């Protein structure tokens, strides 16, 4: 089990963690293959992940997004505020 | 008789007399270090003589660490009360116990000997090649102590070992804290001595491993592999007599034992895969980076654990004990500066914030609060546990709160500095320096100097 | 985890109306460094230290038996300081089950 | 660019490259982590 | 130094004969030790030493207000313009 | 059962012995790393050299990040530095009327110099 | 090993590797840096300073020297 | 007079309930009284649950409160940074040889 | 015997002759001048003083003592 | 449940630092942008001595 | 509340006050302290109050400094550091008169807050 404390796994789950040694050796197979998995199946896949145009929103974005889109505050926001460098010296 | 004497409580008591002896020549060379960073510019040491002071910063890491604090908490205390707090009578190999401590003594020897006979010139306590084979003779000797020192520390762990094979009781806390720490000398001692063979190759057989084909970085996987589980060496013997000073002291059950003791292995395990760590700048593979600085993280876990389990057992104990006893107050204190030293290994242990801070003092600071502090602190602390069973006297330390509070004060003043001149910033392993880092360098200086004539009014 | 030893209610009723938890001194007195006297050789310092042991007092109950001074580790057993040879006699680690056999009994 | 007298430049300080920028925030993103940790945890050493 | 009575929230609980024994007093005296001196004096060292260790040392000032009369002509006059209360502040 | 001086010591309340020893030990500190450098008098601590590196960092424009931030602090708030009040070096115990004559004309020279380039440079 | 803090950069010189570091500087100015790796008798005497130009300034610059 | 009627209010409100016990413990007989003495190692006193939440929660209050206090009175905001204009930088570097 | 029970039954029993200790602590004073006499010798040896005068290394102004 | 003041006492002391840290980049922004103390065309070549 | 709601065979004491007396000790003298609240030289045994008889389960409880000076006393009865003040006091009284609690906290906290925020800012 994940981010599961054992003591809930004894009481609901009595039959399956009847032999605790077994269920010890679960626990270590269990995590060994998360570990194991993430590397080659989130980090090693090659040419994936560029898809930058999917980026993911979700809708807490879409609430603060139109909050601001509704008042003037999201174009005050990206409206470029400088685009000199020095100031005219009267 | 003296020297012939098997008795294991004995060579327990040799092991921490000797500690004390070398430890003075440690401290020496540890005031001479901030005597000279007092300010810019030489003070006590001629600028024709810089290579004394690179002598003196590499016999002042390898002394205090191999000599003084790894003899002091895996040699003189486990030898005293280990085969006490197992049920047998004695050690299981009573000669072998007798050849280490007159084997550390007689490394000792020949290291304080090369000071005064050959040329000084230093490399530092990681001795990386080209620079440690280029050198003169004094790197041939500090080799040989090195290695007589391996010897010495393998077989005093295949000692420890053996006493699964007769324990007569439980297996407590501080038992598995030795057994682990002999499980990570066995398994790490080897590694080391043949990287030291390979520099002594080149030293003294013309051996061409450390020359342009071959990579110099394999000394720092060789080196680093053995080094990493050292610090852990040093450190786990401690943490086995805080659990016994706080249960003991308090009259508390130690809390979670088995996780206690998982927490143990469970760091020797991690302690041995994350040597890398010491080798960021080197320009290692984006891969290999983040691995080793995913895996040093995880060692937090289970030393966290370990920090909670120790607090409660302070928590709720009883207020008519008198609280103000030496042992008590420094094993409380080494909760406190173990946390700031852990936590400034976690902020080093991100790659990217150590290219800023490697080969910098906050590094120094680092292990200075772990091991100046806080291991230095542990075995006090556990010598003065033991006061009645080991029966010495002629000192003011049991009960003496102006040795705790200034201790606690002016190392807190030599180091606290050293990571603020971390980020100034100020490398490692230099003797001038820039004007404007002369206020922080000045504090600690003064820190220094106060810590010594602290330790006068023991007697 | 431990939590102290099982009580049932039928225990916790007393035999009079004036029972109260007895009032015995758990503090075994004063003490200090072991003063030896200067006419006791070496021998008989010995006699000394051993007569002096804190692990070898206890305190009496009203009942006649005595809680002994108790450690959570053998540590604390051995003479202070500790003499050369301790453990002459195998400390005994005493376990507790339920299980019986008839030999022992008598009928 | 150089160290300047009694300064704490807790991170670093004078970054000139965007690299540089980036240590700097690193440190100061886990900075208030490792206060949490260190306060939670000392707030309980007592009796 | 003669310390007074304080009779407390309960006057009839501090009304009985004390005997040899102490009597209550005003809580001042508890942070003045009974105005013992050397628990002012150590009180003063208390402050210098909180000082330092936050602060530095400001007792250092008064042989330092020449060289830093200097240090700070040598900043306006030579040292990058600053500006507004960046004046104040002088390395 | 003690000597006298733990005698002296342990009679008195801790919080009343605890924070004067804590400051004699620190005073004690300094004074005797202070013996070994009684008055000497680097140049570079002079008044004259101070000016040059002063010169140095205008024209290398250095560390404008903290000068900015410093400035940005100050405006919100309290903002204290040590380097403001304290001195950066130890001999300045010494050096309070101390020159180096020699680098006082070269540098009026070098700014007298850079005036005419300043000059030509205008045009 | 080659340090320059202001620009973010502490790269170990090893013989043997040749390693590789990417840089781009925003804002003119000279930073200071030491070596950051015991080297011998006078590791603390081989400082790095690297000063920062205009585009315009470094194009003149590399060509008179 | 209003301080007085939500204090009882408050009073009577957070009088603690007995706790439901997470301990397997014997009932004690009835009529047993008290049958320790004060010589007992001290037993820490201990809020009861409602009162150690309204007095946790004020402090919460405070705290933030005080915060809000400080930014919006005792400090400043940043006035616009001063307009950057176009200076002369000096002519020569001063260690530039002659 | 009762006078073999202890380790050390001499210094325990507090009868042992001062001397042990003086030796033990003389053996940590040889231990630290090797710490302090190789300095003195390097320094004269390379350059002819047992100590630097502070700074000298430096420049220092006239009135410099 | 007194461990919880420490977490809200170090959650409170930690917060501290994010407004800092906060406002610092905000600060960093304005620098390149708006600040006078970044200049262009300033810093000109030593030479070799 | 151990002795309020949770265990009911141990004396409970009668609060003399809700702030701790202020006392000069002597090194070398024993003091007896008042652990019922009843005596009349408080913070001390009188001779006539529940610890001076051996009343209902209530002992006088020694105390002896270890250095002279002035000591605060606790008045509430069950301080954990008892004889000596720690603060239970005010706990204890909040526990009694919780909405005077929550303005004394929350006005702790208030300056807690302000001066911390006011010097990092
Ligand atoms: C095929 C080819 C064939 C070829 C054939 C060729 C043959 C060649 C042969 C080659 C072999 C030669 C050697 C053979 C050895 C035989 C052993 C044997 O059987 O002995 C029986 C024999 C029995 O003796 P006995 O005749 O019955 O009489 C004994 C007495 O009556 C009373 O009995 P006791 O045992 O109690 O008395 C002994 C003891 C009794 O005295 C004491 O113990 C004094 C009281 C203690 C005071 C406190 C000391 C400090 C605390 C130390 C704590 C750790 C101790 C660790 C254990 C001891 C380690 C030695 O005193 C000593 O022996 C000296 C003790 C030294 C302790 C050292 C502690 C650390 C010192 C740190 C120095 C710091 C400064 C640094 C600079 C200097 C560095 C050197 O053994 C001994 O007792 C004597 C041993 C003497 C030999 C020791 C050799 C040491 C060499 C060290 C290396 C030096 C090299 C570099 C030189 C540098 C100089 C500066
Ligand atoms: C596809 C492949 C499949 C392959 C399948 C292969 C199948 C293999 C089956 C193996 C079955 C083993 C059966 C024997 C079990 C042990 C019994 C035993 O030792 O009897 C005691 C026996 C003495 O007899 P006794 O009188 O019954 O003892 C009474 C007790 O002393 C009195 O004590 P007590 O009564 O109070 O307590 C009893 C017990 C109390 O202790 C226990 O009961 C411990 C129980 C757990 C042991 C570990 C079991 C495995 C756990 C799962 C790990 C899976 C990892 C998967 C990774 C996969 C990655 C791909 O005591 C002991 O066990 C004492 C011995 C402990 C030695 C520990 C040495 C360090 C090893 C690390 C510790 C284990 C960590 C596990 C992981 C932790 C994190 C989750 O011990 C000895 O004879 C001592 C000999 C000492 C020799 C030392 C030198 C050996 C050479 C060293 C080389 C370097 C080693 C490097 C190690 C690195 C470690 C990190
Ligand atoms: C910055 C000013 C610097 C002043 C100079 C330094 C003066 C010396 C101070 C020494 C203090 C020692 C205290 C005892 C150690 C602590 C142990 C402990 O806590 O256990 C006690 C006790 C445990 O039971 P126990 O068995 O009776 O005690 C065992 C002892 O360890 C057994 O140890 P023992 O055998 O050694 O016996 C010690 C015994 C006897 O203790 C003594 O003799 C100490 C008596 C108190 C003296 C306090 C003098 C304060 C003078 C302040 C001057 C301020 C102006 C400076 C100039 C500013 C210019 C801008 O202690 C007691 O009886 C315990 C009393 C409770 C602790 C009181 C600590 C706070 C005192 C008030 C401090 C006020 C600072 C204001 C700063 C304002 C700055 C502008 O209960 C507690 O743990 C107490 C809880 C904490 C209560 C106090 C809360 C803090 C005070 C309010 C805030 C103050 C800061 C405001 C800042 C505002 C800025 C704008
Ligand atoms: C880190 C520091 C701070 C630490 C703080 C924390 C500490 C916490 C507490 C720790 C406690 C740990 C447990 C302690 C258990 C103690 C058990 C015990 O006492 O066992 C009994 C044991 C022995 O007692 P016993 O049973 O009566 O033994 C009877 C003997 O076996 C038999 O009696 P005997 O009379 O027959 O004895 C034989 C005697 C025969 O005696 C004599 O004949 C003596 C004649 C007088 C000689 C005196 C020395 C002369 C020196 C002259 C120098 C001239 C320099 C000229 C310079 C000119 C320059 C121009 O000796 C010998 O024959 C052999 C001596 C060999 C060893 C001594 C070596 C000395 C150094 C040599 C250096 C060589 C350098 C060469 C370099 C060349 C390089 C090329 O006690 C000791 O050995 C003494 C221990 C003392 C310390 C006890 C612990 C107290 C607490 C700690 C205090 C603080 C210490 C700080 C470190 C030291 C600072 C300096
Ligand atoms: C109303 C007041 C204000 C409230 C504020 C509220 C804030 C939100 C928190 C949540 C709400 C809390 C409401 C609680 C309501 C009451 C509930 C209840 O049950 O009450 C009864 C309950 C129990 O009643 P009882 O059973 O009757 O017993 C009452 C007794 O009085 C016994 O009481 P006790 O045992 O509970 O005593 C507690 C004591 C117990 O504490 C201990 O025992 C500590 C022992 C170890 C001390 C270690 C000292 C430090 C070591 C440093 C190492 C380096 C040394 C260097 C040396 C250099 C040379 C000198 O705790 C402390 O002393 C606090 C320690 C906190 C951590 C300290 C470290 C701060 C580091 C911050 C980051 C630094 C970054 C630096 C950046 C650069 C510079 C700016 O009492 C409480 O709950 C009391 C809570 C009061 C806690 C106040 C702590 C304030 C500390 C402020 C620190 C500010 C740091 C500023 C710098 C920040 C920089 C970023
Ligand atoms: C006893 C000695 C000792 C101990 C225990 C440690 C423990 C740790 N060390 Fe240390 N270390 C040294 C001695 C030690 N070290 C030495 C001597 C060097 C320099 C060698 C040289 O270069 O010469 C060094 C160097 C060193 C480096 C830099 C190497 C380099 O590049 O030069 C790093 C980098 O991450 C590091 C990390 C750690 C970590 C992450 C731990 C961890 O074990 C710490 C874990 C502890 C905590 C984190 C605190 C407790 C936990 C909590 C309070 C709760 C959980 C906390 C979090 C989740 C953050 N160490
Ligand atoms: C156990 C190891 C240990 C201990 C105790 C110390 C203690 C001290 N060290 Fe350190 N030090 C190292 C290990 C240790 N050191 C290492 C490994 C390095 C890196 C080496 C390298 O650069 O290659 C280093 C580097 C190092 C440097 C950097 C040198 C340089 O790079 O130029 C400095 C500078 O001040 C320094 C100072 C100090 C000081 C002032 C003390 C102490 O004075 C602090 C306070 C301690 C005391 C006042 C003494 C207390 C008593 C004991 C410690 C002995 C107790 C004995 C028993 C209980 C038996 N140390
Ligand atoms: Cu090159 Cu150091
Ligand atoms: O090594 O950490
Ligand atoms: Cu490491
Ligand atoms: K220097
Ligand atoms: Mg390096
Ligand atoms: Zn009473
Ligand atoms: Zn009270």
């Amino acid at each position: 089990s994940i981010f599961t404390p054992m003591d809930w796994m004894f009481y609901y789950f009595p039959n399956y963690s009847r032999d605790k040694v077994a269920l010890m050796a679960r626990q270590i197979k269990i995590h060994f293959a998360i570990g194991f998995a993430l590397v080659f199946l989130v980090y090693h896949p090659p040419y994936k992940g560029a898809d930058y145009g999917n980026f993911h929103k979700s809708p807490l974005y879409w609430y603060k997004y139109n909050q601001l889109e509704r008042s003037g505050q999201l174009q005050e926001n990206l409206r470029i505020k400088r685009d000199w460098f020095y100031d005219e010296d009267p | 008789f003296y020297i012939l004497v098997n008795n294991n409580k004995r060579i327990g008591i040799y092991y921490i007399k000797l500690s004390i002896i070398i430890g003075i020549l440690g401290i020496v060379l540890s005031y001479i270090i901030r005597v000279e960073l007092y300010n810019s510019g030489n003070r006590i040491i001629k600028y024709d003589n810089v290579n004394y002071y690179n002598m003196v910063i590499t016999l002042h890491g390898l002394l205090m660490i191999f000599y003084i604090i790894m003899p002091g908490l895996y040699g003189g205390i486990p030898l005293y009360i280990l085969p006490i707090l197992s049920v047998i009578t004695d050690i299981v190999l009573p000669r072998i116990n007798n050849i280490s401590i007159i084997i550390v003594l007689i490394s000792y020897i020949v290291v304080i000997n090369s000071i005064v006979i050959e040329y000084n010139i230093g490399t530092g306590w990681t001795l990386y090649p080209p620079l440690s084979i280029i050198g003169t003779v004094i790197v041939n000797m500090i080799l040989y102590g090195l290695i007589i020192i391996g010897i010495s520390s393998i077989i005093s762990a295949i000692n420890f070992m053996n006493i699964l094979i007769v324990i007569d009781g439980i297996i407590y806390v501080y038992i598995w804290s030795i057994i682990i720490t002999s499980v990570l000398l066995i398994i790490s001692l080897p590694i080391l001595n043949g990287i030291l063979l390979m520099i002594l190759s080149d030293i003294y057989f013309n051996s061409i491993y450390f020359i342009l084909n071959g990579d110099v970085v394999l000394y720092q996987h060789l080196f680093w592999y053995f080094g990493h589980p050292e610090v852990y060496i040093l450190i786990l013997p401690a943490f086995g007599i805080i659990s016994i000073i706080l249960s003991v002291l308090n009259n508390k059950i130690i809390f979670g034992m088995k996780s206690m003791i998982l927490a143990i292995i469970m760091i020797s395990i991690l302690g041995s895969i994350v040597w890398a760590h010491h080798i960021y700048t080197v320009g290692l593979e984006l891969d290999t980076k983040i691995y080793f600085n995913n895996l040093t993280l995880i060692i937090s876990i289970p030393t966290g654990n370990k920090i909670y389990n120790w607090i409660i057992l302070y928590i709720g104990s009883y207020n008519i004990l008198y609280n103000g006893y030496q042992s008590l107050i420094f094993s409380i204190m080494f909760i406190i500066i173990f946390i700031i030293g852990g936590i400034t290994g976690i902020i080093i242990s991100i790659d990217i914030i150590d290219i800023g801070l490697h080969d910098t003092y906050y590094i120094v600071s680092h292990f200075h609060y772990i091991l100046s502090i806080g291991a230095v602190i542990s075995l006090l602390a556990g010598i003065l546990l033991l006061k009645d069973i080991i029966g010495y006297y002629n000192v003011i330390i049991k009960i003496n709160k102006y040795f705790g509070l200034l201790l606690f004060i002016n190392i807190n003043i030599i180091f606290t500095p050293q990571f603020i001149i971390g980020f100034n910033v100020m490398p490692r392993r230099i003797l001038e320096y820039s004007d404007n880092i002369i206020v922080w360098n000045l504090i600690s200086s003064i820190g220094s100097i106060s810590t010594i004539l602290i330790l006068l009014s023991i007697f | 985890i431990y939590e102290g030893q099982t009580v049932q209610e039928s225990e916790l009723i007393p035999q009079e109306d004036d029972w109260v938890i007895e009032e015995t001194n758990f503090c075994l007195g004063r003490n200090c460094y072991v003063r030896f006297r200067e006419e006791d050789d070496l021998a008989r310092r010995a006699l000394h230290q051993m007569d002096s042991q804190l692990n070898k007092m206890h305190t009496r109950l009203r009942d006649g038996t005595v809680i002994p001074y108790m450690s959570f580790h053998p540590d604390e057993m051995v003479d202070r300081p500790a003499p050369i040879h301790t453990f002459s006699e195998k400390p005994l680690l005493k376990w507790t089950w339920d299980e019986t056999y008839e030999e022992a009994y008598d009928d | 660019d150089i160290p300047w007298p009694a300064r704490t430049d807790w991170g670093g300080h004078d970054p000139a490259t965007p690299f540089a920028e980036l240590m700097i925030n690193t440190h100061s993103m886990f900075w208030p982590v490792a206060i949490f940790i260190y306060v939670s945890a000392i707030y309980m050493v007592k009796k | 130094y003669t310390p007074s009575f304080e009779r407390g929230l309960n006057p009839e609980l501090t009304s009985g004969d004390y005997g040899d024994m102490p009597k209550p007093q005003p809580l001042i005296d508890f942070f003045t030790q009974n105005r013992n001196p050397w628990f002012g004096f150590a009180m003063f060292c208390g402050f210098n030493f909180l000082w330092w260790a936050f602060f530095g040392a400001w007792q250092i000032r008064p042989l330092w207000a020449s060289q830093r009369k200097s240090l700070a002509e040598a900043d306006r006059l030579y040292g990058p313009t600053k500006y507004g209360v960046g004046k104040k502040y002088i390395n | 059962d003690f000597p006298w001086r733990w005698g002296f010591v342990a009679e008195k309340p801790f919080w009343v012995g605890a924070p004067i020893l804590v400051l004699g030990v620190l005073c004690l500190g300094h004074i005797i790393q202070t013996m070994g450098q009684i008055g000497v008098r680097p140049k570079r601590y002079t008044p004259e050299w101070v000016e040059a590196t002063k010169e140095r960092e205008r024209a290398e424009n250095t560390n404008p990040i903290t000068r900015y931030l410093d400035r940005r602090r100050a405006e919100r708030g309290p903002y204290y530095l040590m380097s403001n009040v304290l001195p950066y070096h130890p001999h300045f115990l010494w050096m309070r009327n101390s020159h180096d004559y020699e680098a006082a004309e070269a540098l009026a020279a070098r700014r007298e110099k850079d005036r005419e380039l300043a000059a030509k440079l205008e045009a | 090993s080659w340090s320059v803090p202001s620009l973010g950069i502490k790269c170990d010189a090893t013989p043997g590797r040749l390693v590789k570091i990417n840089t781009f500087i925003q804002r003119e100015g000279v930073f200071y840096g030491q070596c950051s790796e015991l080297c011998g008798t006078l590791h603390a005497f081989m400082p790095i300073v690297v000063e920062a130009v205009s585009p315009e300034a470094f194009a003149a610059h590399a060509k008179k020297w | 007079a209003v301080r007085s009627q939500i204090e009882a209010a408050v009073y009577k409100w957070t009088r603690p309930r007995p706790p439901r016990l997470g301990v397997a413990v014997p009932r004690s007989p009835p009529g047993t009284g008290i049958l320790f003495h004060t010589n007992m190692q001290t037993i820490r006193y201990s809020l009861s649950p409602k009162v150690w939440v309204l007095v946790t929660g004020a402090a919460l209050v405070g705290v933030f409160s005080g915060q809000r206090f400080a930014q919006t009175v005792l400090l400043s905001k940043n006035p616009p940074n001063p307009p950057r204009y176009r200076e002369k930088p000096p002519v020569r570097h001063p260690h530039t040889p002659d | 015997n009762l006078e073999d029970h202890f380790d050390l039954a001499e210094y325990m029993m507090k009868m042992h002759n001062p001397m042990s200790e003086y030796l033990y602590w003389i053996a940590g004073f040889v231990s630290g001048l090797h710490g302090i006499l190789p300095l003195l010798h390097s320094n004269y040896y390379f350059s002819g003083m047992f100590l630097p005068r502070d700074n000298d290394n430096t420049q220092l102004c006239d009135d410099s003592w | 449940r007194d461990w919880l003041i420490g977490v809200m006492l170090g959650m409170y002391l930690g917060n501290l630092c994010v407004q800092q840290h906060r406002q610092y980049r905000v600060d960093m922004k304005l620098f390149y942008l708006e600040a006078p103390e970044h200049k262009i065309n300033w810093v000109k070549p030593r030479g070799d001595l | 509340t151990w002795t309020e709601i949770w265990w009911e065979h141990d004396p409970t004491p009668k609060v003399a006050q809700y702030r701790p007396y202020v006392c000069t000790v002597e090194s070398g003298k024993v003091y007896w302290w008042c652990a019922c609240g009843e005596s009349k030289t408080q913070p001390w045994v009188d001779g006539h109050c529940k610890c001076s008889k051996r009343e209902g389960g209530f002992r006088p409880r020694r105390w002896e400094p270890e250095h002279d000076g002035v000591r605060l006393f606790c008045g509430c009865k069950s301080c954990f550091s008892s004889p000596t003040w720690n603060g239970g006091c005010f706990t204890k009284w909040m526990q009694s008169n919780p909405a005077g609690g929550m303005l004394y906290c929350f006005a702790a906290a208030f300056g807690f807050g302000t001066l911390t925020v006011y010097r990092k800012f």
